[PDB]
């Protein structure tokens, strides 16, 4: 028998990359690549904002005079934010621009572990040189997709969490170019991140959870 | 005549799809939805994209 092993991980842009597993046998290619698309797409540890408190707005639906959107489009804008951390789970940032631009991820006061991979994400526009706009992002880990509904002060405003750092997974097994022995191919893997996690580390982990998983019947 | 004052609350609901819920198109075809599958289970092309 033959025992895969990765050889090659390129990343041709910074979102998406290609893991490549060489030496997989007949047969087994397929089999685990399924497995290994859905264990990635659907169980991996992510970042993403869960609360929001803006300086002085009292509920979602409520505009703001010196921003052009509404707080329910700010809010729709923080849902999608790529934020990477090192450390605890439930870490809050803080927001503070005044004068008229579009505010950025960069604008986020950035602590000594969190840092955020897309600085140009826009979150608002403030239309006013005597406008003012601070907020107070919570950021925790967490697994999977859950809603606001299921999870106290009336300042505070909740945001679905979106825990993915897998948006894109597709593979197709190519057959290898192992002379020695025949019907040998190789599993390559495409995944289109979100900027937080590493193929690497994703798909060992994904592999891991596979392991865990099977240690029932046997 | 007869009311000293009235006061007037405004609830404001943010509701969702749910397995139920009427869903048609522009042509004529209806329908409720049946179930909310899965991302990884629902049938992906050549290129990923379920």
């Amino acid at each position: 028998f033959l025992k895969p092993r990765l050889v090659d991980i390129e990343q041709v842009s910074s979102t998406h990359a290609k893991v490549t597993l060489e030496p997989l046998e007949r047969g087994f290619g397929h089999t685990l690549g399924n497995a290994l698309r859905r264990i990635l797409l659907s169980s991996m540890p992510g970042c993403a904002v869960t609360e929001v408190e803006i300086d002085g707005v009292l509920h979602e639906y409520s505009t703001k005079e010196g921003v052009q959107e509404d707080i329910l489009e700010i809010l729709l804008n923080l849902k999608g934010l790529a934020v990477r951390v090192q450390g605890k789970d439930e870490v809050i940032l803080t927001l503070n621009k005044s004068g008229i631009g579009p505010v950025t991820a960069a604008d986020i006061t950035h602590d000594g572990d969190v840092e955020i991979v897309k600085p140009q994400h826009v979150i608002c526009h403030l239309t006013d040189e005597n406008a003012s706009i601070s907020m107070r992002i919570k950021v925790q880990r967490g697994r999977g997709y859950v809603p606001a509904s299921t999870r106290r002060p009336i300042g505070r405003l909740l945001v679905d969490a979106c825990y993915s750092p897998v948006e894109r997974i597709a593979y197709n097994v190519e057959a290898a170019r192992v002379e020695q022995r025949t019907d040998l191919d190789k599993l390559v893997i495409e995944m289109e991140t979100n900027g937080t996690i590493d193929p690497e580390e994703a798909i060992r982990r994904a592999a891991t959870i596979l392991a865990e998983q099977l240690e029932a019947f046997v | 005549p007869g009311v000293l004052k009235i006061v007037k609350v405004y609830l404001a609901v943010k509701r969702r799809i749910q397995p139920g819920d009427k869903m048609a198109g522009r042509h004529g075809n209806k329908g409720v939805i049946s179930k909310i599958n899965p991302i990884e289970d629902m049938p992906y092309d050549e290129n990923g994209t379920p």
